[PDB]
């Protein structure tokens, strides 16, 4: 009568997790990369030395 | 290290100046060396 019981408590922790390891990459994407512009934005005294 | 090279990189860059500008400003004390030895020379000139 339930072969299709399953799946759904699955769905919504998998869901879950897949969508947590790109929030770890996203993080990355602009924080990460912005703080490597920071480093950028500190390098870029170059201007005020040359 | 982006800011520990930030700092050697300042105090490299300025430091090279000194050759950038020895290299004519060390000819200099030894060109006023010269002048004064070889004004010597032509004041001995004159007290023969």
């Amino acid at each position: 009568q339930l072969n299709d019981l399953e799946k759904l408590y699955e769905e919504k922790q998998d869901a879950l997790m897949r969508h947590e390891r790109e929030r770890r990459e996203i993080i990355t994407y602009e924080q990460e990369m912005r703080y490597s512009k920071l480093v950028d934005a500190e390098r870029q005294v170059r201007e005020e030395r040359l | 290290q982006m800011q520990n090279r930030k700092e050697e990189i300042q105090i490299l860059e300025m430091e090279a100046q000194a050759a950038a500008r020895l290299r004519q400003v060390m000819e200099l004390r030894e060109k006023e060396d010269r002048q004064r030895m070889v004004r010597m020379d032509m004041d001995i000139h004159r007290q023969q």
